[PDB]
């Protein structure tokens, strides 16, 4: 359901 | 190369996105070894967590597992 984290990638669960 | 250590005092410092990116960066990478399917989706499970309790984890071992342990057998449930 929160964004899935991927390396190097700004997370979009919190920005 | 290994990334930098993370101390809660650099954490703090940063802005709150950077601290989740911060931690998601050395999270991942341990979570994968055990879950290379799943390592994205629990990642972003766990970063909705304090910060504090996720650099705690990343200290501790037995910390990080038992958090997995749960967030999978959550995802499990819903597939």
């Amino acid at each position: 359901w929160p964004p899935e984290f991927h390396p190097g990638v700004p997370w979009k669960g919190l920005q | 190369g290994p990334l930098g250590s993370l101390t809660a005092s650099m954490l703090a410092s940063a802005p709150p996105q950077e601290q989740k990116q911060m931690l998601g960066e050395r999270l991942f990478p341990l979570i994968q070894a055990m879950h290379p399917t799943l390592a994205g989706k629990i990642t972003g499970m766990l970063l909705e967590i304090d910060n504090s309790e996720l650099l705690h984890m990343l200290e501790s071992p037995e910390s990080l597992r038992s958090k997995v342990d749960e967030a999978v057998a959550v995802l499990q449930a819903h597939q």
